[PDB]
Protein backbone atom coordinates (compact mmCIF):
# COMPACT_ATOMS: atom_id res chain seq x y z
CA UNK A 1 0.00 0.00 0.00
CA UNK A 2 2.51 2.24 1.05
CA UNK A 3 5.35 3.88 -1.38
CA UNK A 4 4.12 6.57 -3.69
CA UNK A 5 5.78 7.96 -6.72
CA UNK A 6 6.79 11.37 -8.34
CA UNK A 7 7.10 12.28 -11.75
CA UNK A 8 8.71 15.84 -12.31
CA UNK A 9 9.94 16.88 -16.07
CA UNK A 10 13.55 18.06 -15.39
CA UNK B 1 5.53 10.74 20.57
CA UNK B 2 8.39 11.58 18.41
CA UNK B 3 10.90 14.17 20.17
CA UNK B 4 12.80 14.69 16.74
CA UNK B 5 12.01 17.35 13.98
CA UNK B 6 9.91 17.10 11.27
CA UNK B 7 10.43 18.40 7.94
CA UNK B 8 7.60 18.92 5.29
CA UNK B 9 7.60 18.35 2.23
CA UNK B 10 5.87 19.77 -0.85
CA UNK B 11 5.01 16.42 -2.69
CA UNK B 12 3.52 17.42 -6.20
CA UNK B 13 1.81 20.67 -4.26
CA UNK B 14 0.98 18.32 -1.42
CA UNK B 15 2.26 19.27 2.03
CA UNK B 16 3.86 15.99 3.15
CA UNK B 17 5.36 15.83 6.39
CA UNK B 18 8.18 13.17 7.40
CA UNK B 19 10.38 12.83 10.63
CA UNK B 20 14.03 13.74 10.32
CA UNK B 21 14.74 9.99 11.80
CA UNK B 22 12.40 8.39 9.15
CA UNK B 23 14.66 10.16 6.61
CA UNK B 24 17.36 7.61 5.05
CA UNK B 25 19.06 9.18 2.40
CA UNK B 26 18.45 12.67 0.54
CA UNK B 27 19.97 13.49 -3.31
CA UNK B 28 20.09 16.79 -4.47
CA UNK B 29 20.01 16.26 -8.63
CA UNK B 30 20.06 20.16 -8.95
CA UNK B 31 16.80 21.89 -9.17
CA UNK B 32 14.85 18.84 -7.82
CA UNK B 33 15.51 17.22 -4.67
CA UNK B 34 14.53 13.60 -4.37
CA UNK B 35 14.61 11.76 -0.70
CA UNK B 36 14.02 8.30 0.69
CA UNK B 37 11.95 8.05 3.65
CA UNK B 38 11.41 5.38 5.97
CA UNK B 39 7.26 4.62 6.54
CA UNK B 40 6.72 1.48 7.97
CA UNK B 41 5.51 -2.04 7.49
CA UNK B 42 8.48 -3.54 5.63
CA UNK B 43 8.35 -0.71 2.94
CA UNK B 44 9.08 3.06 2.38
CA UNK B 45 8.01 5.85 0.04
CA UNK B 46 10.20 8.98 -1.64
CA UNK B 47 9.33 12.03 -2.39
CA UNK B 48 11.13 14.97 -4.41
CA UNK B 49 10.79 18.83 -4.12
CA UNK B 50 12.22 21.84 -5.75
CA UNK B 51 14.75 24.15 -4.44
CA UNK B 52 12.32 27.50 -4.17
CA UNK B 53 9.73 24.89 -2.70
CA UNK B 54 11.74 23.84 0.28
CA UNK B 55 12.75 26.55 3.10
CA UNK B 56 15.74 27.20 3.63
CA UNK B 57 15.55 26.31 7.22
CA UNK B 58 14.69 22.82 6.23
CA UNK B 59 16.68 22.76 3.29
CA UNK B 60 19.69 23.01 5.70
CA UNK B 61 18.40 19.90 7.39
CA UNK B 62 18.38 18.27 3.46
CA UNK B 63 22.31 18.66 3.52
CA UNK B 64 23.11 17.13 6.95
CA UNK B 65 20.95 14.39 5.32
CA UNK B 66 22.18 14.20 1.81
CA UNK B 67 24.01 10.83 1.56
Amino acid sequence: GEGEEEGEEY
Amino acid sequence: GSHMATVKFKYKGEEKQVDISKILSVGRYGKLIHFLYDLGGGKAGMGMVSEKDAPKELLQMLEKQKK
